[PDB]
RNA sequence: UCCUUGAUGAUGUCAUACUUAUCCUGUCCCU
């Protein structure tokens, strides 16, 4: 609601955010209109960190519907926060990520080593979401002020104005 | 000059050429895996040519020609800068755009199967341009219409009733998540199929019978180099689709059939009844060559990569095939040699000009002897007379409405060319019957001497009005002898026309007692004596063949003998 | 089809392609709807007028450009910038999917080119030495006629001694272009002057130059006699000229053998291919590129050097006394009186 | 019961010559 009420606002009638926080447009754009619509980091690092939320909290439901599982839950999770530079693309608006996403890369090149040790062979079968959950909240603790300063200038450029030749 | 050189020490004038980079080049090929192993890296598999061999690459027309010479205004060459990389990056594009080289969101491309990982610069617009006008559908459809109609055609071999298509919204062929049914089928009593297996497994027939309900589906992706294997992918999209909630079946007894378009790839995985896995073995072997929508993908893919080929081609008639013209199908030869024929003269001024005279194609049975003469006169060249080039489409037209004249029931299996040049336009002029197969011949023949003959000359000559004349070259052959005996006699005659024409007509006409008659072409012999004419005129080819190339007959062999006189070694 | 009647005459407006195929031609932008509710369901303007038949057509018909046609478009001016990401190439390729101006489309490809190319092959026809009913056409340098090639002598001061040409009657710009009937009567007079010539004690060496397929060049097949002690070293000449031309670091592989394959099967129909062939053995090939490093001649150089000739002959020519000169066609028409095939009236 | 100033066949029609939303990339002639 917070995203497409910022849509909203800025009058941008042609975008569409679907409910898995992809942005695009209805129809086909002019010059004009491209570059009006244009959004910045801010924007796209919330919907980002809201596409992942909502990944999770997905799983979640699914697995609170009766449809899943436990295990395929955990499992589900486990290869959230092993690939969230490959479901999200996150990365692209901020790329400094990269530290996180190969940090998670090499947990699971630790855990599955141990895991898939004798008997247990390569299948998928692994939800051992704790050390990825720490990094991708580890991520969160830092890039909370971050997001909250462009949001929050964002928010006071589109409600107060921009000042020209202010500063 | 401006320019500095690297050689600036010597000369290849003077000193030479001092490297050669050959044998680099060679094992660099063998250390990257070989010419197989590069290949696979490429979109090689999905231009569709046999071998490697002759392909030659084009840049000569490209667009850095004419326009971007003097284009000026270097900041042209800011947006498009990738552009002369565009063919490069559809060529190594299985390797470019892989997961595991990109690590990325991987988005889906705009109507098709193919997921671009990354931002690749060039690759979308390729893409774009291959799979201009809808070709997925299309594709989609053209195949499911091909094993509809092969289905339609093995009835009374299987346990039938009727196969029906279902009309499925079209959004269905570039979804990946999940499917619904390309066709349903609708078995009489009961199959007791198999059991789930691949399109190239053996044996092992079972469980349960599952009256009047089979589906197949038809998945087509975009394989990469990462995943390519096709069965592997047939057999995890059969798992999938049938063991999930969203995507729903008629029965759980099934097949579906996995293509992959850049690979040209097939497989299948699913519940196969009997006598199906060899039926469609043998059919998606028969689609994968002769489909006209993967025809046209497969030329947008060339087209785009600019790459030629002279030594394969459609597989010809060259040497080792004649023995199937003698079949029974319907075979036409066709031969445009003499239609646009020109006679020179000399004016006031001295300067030789050119006027046509009439022509004809010559259209001729190679297992009946039925002859099609259609004249072609003047006043069809009423529109350009300088240089041509319309002989060829009005030759193609009056082939393409003749067999639009002509019944169903002796409509051509093959039709068989003299001249390549004639290949390209009976494709165009006969896609309206899908069923005839365009072959060329390295086997030249001598149906341009047919006209020598006095009755078609002067029947050709003498005409003001286009007609259709009918004949039989075989004229009272096939009492006593075969069609292909009588078919390399009248080889044997046409080529002794060709190269003497009247040294030929002394012999065959020796005696005015020996007559020939006027519902006939040549003089009623017995067959001994078509023996005797029969060699005559095959030394009347061998020794002008040997005069004309300085060697002697007495030591060529039955093969060469047979090449000599029959086609072109 | 079309007429576009040529200051009296009617023409029929025909296409060539690349590979030398003619085709018969029959005869503000408002950024169409590329949409439906919020999907995309086409990129071009026409997604929906096509059919499978009609790509097939379109498939054979059509020149092996398309790409040429939409960049020639996105390259002019007033037209923005890409902005590095979130605007690049591709999606500028995707916004310039517009409503073509009424059938402008038929319009710009009829009278573009078949009023150029008719344009440019009537000024080739009316300046062309060769193609009987010319402007220029020497008609005395005639030696031969055939059905459909015959024998020329050169305009030029001729570089040997029996220099001559095969030339074939109407223009078709390439060997790999020609139909069997006019290629197996090129090879008779290539095999009768081959023996012609090695009775004189002679060598023969048959060129044949092709330069770029678009500017409607007539076919002209050399045949250049070098005495035979130099023609034996004739293939070595040619061999490393050929590998010491085009643009180093080239992507077809320079020389072609054509030992036992003769161009038809070995240069693709549509690229420009200089051939050289020693005899009655088929020589080298080269395809060429980079039409700048290559010379128009490069055969009658390698030629002329090895016979140690200056290079006004090969390039531009010398001409000569325009009947009296000339007359080297009697020498050479008694030359090739044994030889000739073309006649039986000798009584 | 007002009110303000002039530059030597013309005028019209037809024909000929000179520049494109539009693009292609270069040769003649005599001793
Ligand atoms: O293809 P491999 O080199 O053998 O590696 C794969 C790959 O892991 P890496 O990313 O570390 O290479 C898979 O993940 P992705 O390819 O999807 O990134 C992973 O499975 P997940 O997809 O579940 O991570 C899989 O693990 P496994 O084979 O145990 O299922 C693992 O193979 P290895 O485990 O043999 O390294
Ligand atoms: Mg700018
Ligand atoms: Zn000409």
């Amino acid at each position: 609601n917070m995203l497409n009420l910022l849509i909203h606002r800025k009058n941008l009638n042609y975008l569409h955010l679907d409910y898995n926080f992809n942005l695009k447009p209805v129809k086909t754009l002019t010059t004009k209109e491209r570059k009006k619509s244009r959004f910045g980091n801010a924007f796209h690092l919330c919907r980002e960190v809201l596409r992942l939320t909502k990944l999770v909290v997905d799983s979640h439901v699914q697995y609170r519907l009766g449809n899943v599982d436990a295990f395929q839950l955990a499992d589900g999770l486990q290869y959230i926060f092993a690939h969230v530079g490959q479901l999200t693309g996150m990365y692209r608006y901020k790329y400094k990520l990269m530290r996180q996403i190969r940090m998670c890369k090499d947990l699971k090149h630790l855990i599955y080593y141990r895991f898939n040790t004798g008997p247990v062979g390569k299948g998928p079968g692994c939800g051992f979401w704790a050390a990825g959950w720490r990094v991708w909240l580890f991520f969160m603790r830092g890039i909370t002020p971050l997001l909250e300063r462009w949001l929050g200038n964002l928010l006071a450029r589109q409600f107060e104005g921009r000042h020209s030749k202010g500063v | 000059v401006l320019k500095q050189n690297p050689f600036w020490w010597t000369h290849q004038r003077h000193d030479g050429k001092l490297w050669n980079l050959n044998n680099y080049r060679t094992d660099m090929i063998q250390a990257l895996g070989g010419v197989e192993g590069i290949l696979e890296h490429t979109l090689f598999k999905g231009t569709y040519f046999p071998t490697w061999e002759g392909l030659f690459w084009e840049k000569a027309s490209g667009f850095e020609e004419s326009m971007k010479w003097k284009k000026l205004t270097n900041a042209q060459r800011s947006g498009l800068n990738q552009i002369p990389n565009r063919r490069f990056t559809l060529w190594w594009s299985p390797t470019i755009n892989r997961a595991n080289v990109y690590v990325g969101f991987q988005v889906q491309l705009d109507l098709t199967g193919i997921f671009m990982h990354g931002k690749i610069p060039t690759l979308k617009i390729s893409l774009i341009q291959i799979f201009r006008a809808h070709l997925w559908q299309k594709i989609h459809e053209s195949i499911v219409m091909d094993l509809c109609q092969v289905f339609d055609q093995e009835l009374d071999a299987l346990e039938i009733e009727t196969v029906q298509k279902e009309t499925i919204h079209p959004r269905k062929s570039y979804k990946m998540n999940s499917s619904c049914a390309d066709i349903l089928l609708f078995a009489s009593y009961k199959w007791n199929v198999s059991r789930p297996s691949l399109l190239a497994d053996s044996k092992d027939v079972m469980d349960s019978t599952t009256t009047q309900k089979y589906w197949i589906d038809i998945q087509l992706r975009w394989g990469d180099y990462d995943s390519h294997d096709i069965e592997r992918y047939a057999r995890a999209k059969f798992l999938d689709y049938t063991t999930d909630n969203m995507s729903i079946y008629p029965s759980p007894t099934g097949v579906l059939i996995a293509i992959d378009l850049a690979y040209n790839l097939h497989s299948a995985y699913g519940n196969w009844f009997p006598g199906s896995k060899p039926l469609i073995q043998q059919a998606m072997a028969k689609i994968m060559k002769a489909n006209p929508a993967l025809y046209v993908l497969r030329e947008r893919i060339r087209k785009g990569l600019q790459l030629y080929s002279s030594e394969p081609t459609e597989p010809y008639l060259s040497s080792q095939n004649y023995g199937e013209l003698f079949s029974n199908q319907i075979i036409w030869f066709v031969d445009d040699t003499n239609v646009y024929r020109v006679t020179i003269h000399k004016t006031f001024e001295g300067n030789l000009t050119t006027k046509p005279i009439n022509g004809a194609i010559f259209i001729f049975n190679p297992r009946t002897g039925q002859l099609f003469l259609k004249i072609i006169h003047t006043s069809v060249w009423a529109g350009q007379k300088r240089l041509g080039q319309l002989a060829k489409w009005k030759t193609a037209e009056e082939v393409a409405a003749l067999i639009r004249s002509l019944p169903v029931e002796e409509q051509p299996k093959q039709i068989i060319v003299t001249r390549k040049g004639m290949l390209d336009p009976l494709e165009v002029h006969l896609l309206d019957f899908p069923n005839i197969v365009i072959k060329g011949s390295e086997l030249q023949l001598p149906f341009q001497a047919c006209l020598k003959v006095e009755k078609f000359g002067d029947l050709i000559l003498k005409a003001t009005e286009p007609q259709m004349v009918l004949f039989n070259l075989y004229d009272d052959w096939l009492k006593t002898i075969s069609s292909y005996t009588a078919f390399s006699r009248l080889i044997l005659i046409l080529r002794a026309l060709h190269v003497n024409n009247d040294r030929a007509k002394v012999i065959l006409k020796p005696d005015k007692t020996t007559i020939t008659e006027p519902h006939h072409i040549w003089p009623t012999l017995t067959d001994e004596e078509w023996i005797k004419v029969e060699v005559q005129l095959k030394d009347l080819i061998l020794a002008d063949y040997g005069k004309k190339n300085n060697v002697n007959v007495a030591s060529l062999t039955q093969s060469e003998i047979r090449d000599i006189i029959l086609g072109m070694e | 089809s079309g007429v576009e009647n040529e200051d009296q005459q009617e023409v029929i407006l025909v296409r060539t392609d690349q590979s030398g195929r003619v085709w018969p031609v029959n005869t503000k932008r408002q950024m169409v709807s590329t949409h439906e509710e919020r999907e995309r369901v086409r990129y071009f303007h026409d997604d929906d007028n096509l059919s499978l038949n009609d790509l097939v057509k379109n498939e054979k018909m059509g020149t092996a450009e398309n790409q040429n046609k939409l960049f020639m478009r996105m390259a002019s001016k007033f037209m923005g910038k890409t902005d590095g990401d979130y605007y690049t190439l591709d999606d500028m390729f995707v916004s310039k999917a517009a409503e073509r101006e009424r059938l402008g489309e038929e319009e710009e490809n009829q009278r573009k080119k078949a009023i150029a190319e008719h344009r440019s092959l009537a000024a080739q026809m009316e300046k062309c030495l060769y193609c009987f009913d010319s402007s220029q056409f020497p008609k005395h340098l005639i030696v031969a006629i055939g059905v459909k090639v015959y024998l020329c002598l050169p305009n030029v001061r001729s570089l040997t001694e029996g220099h001559c040409l095969i030339v074939p009657l109407q223009h078709h710009r390439a060997a790999t272009l020609l139909d069997e009937d006019i290629w197996e009567e090129i090879q008779m007079f290539r095999k009768s002057l081959v023996k012609m010539f090695e009775d004189k004690g002679l060598d023969c060496i048959f060129l044949e130059t092709n330069m770029s397929m678009k500017k409607q060049y007539h076919m002209v097949y050399e045949c250049i006699p070098l005495p035979k002690e130099v023609g034996d070293m004739a293939p070595i000449y040619f061999k490393k000229a050929i590998m010491e031309s085009d643009e180093e670091w080239s992507m077809n592989k320079k020389l072609i053998d054509l030992s036992s394959k003769d161009i038809r099967k070995s240069v693709p129909r549509g690229l420009p291919y200089f051939s050289v062939d020693f005899g009655l053995h088929g020589g080298f090939a080269h395809v060429i590129e980079d039409q700048h490093k290559f010379p128009h001649y490069f055969g009658k150089e390698i030629i002329g050097g090895m016979l140690d000739i200056e290079p006004r002959l090969w390039r531009k020519g010398i001409r000569e006394s325009f009947e009296d000169q000339r007359k080297k066609a009697l020498q050479f028409a008694q030359w090739w009186k044994p030889y000739d095939f073309t006649k039986s009236k000798n009584y």
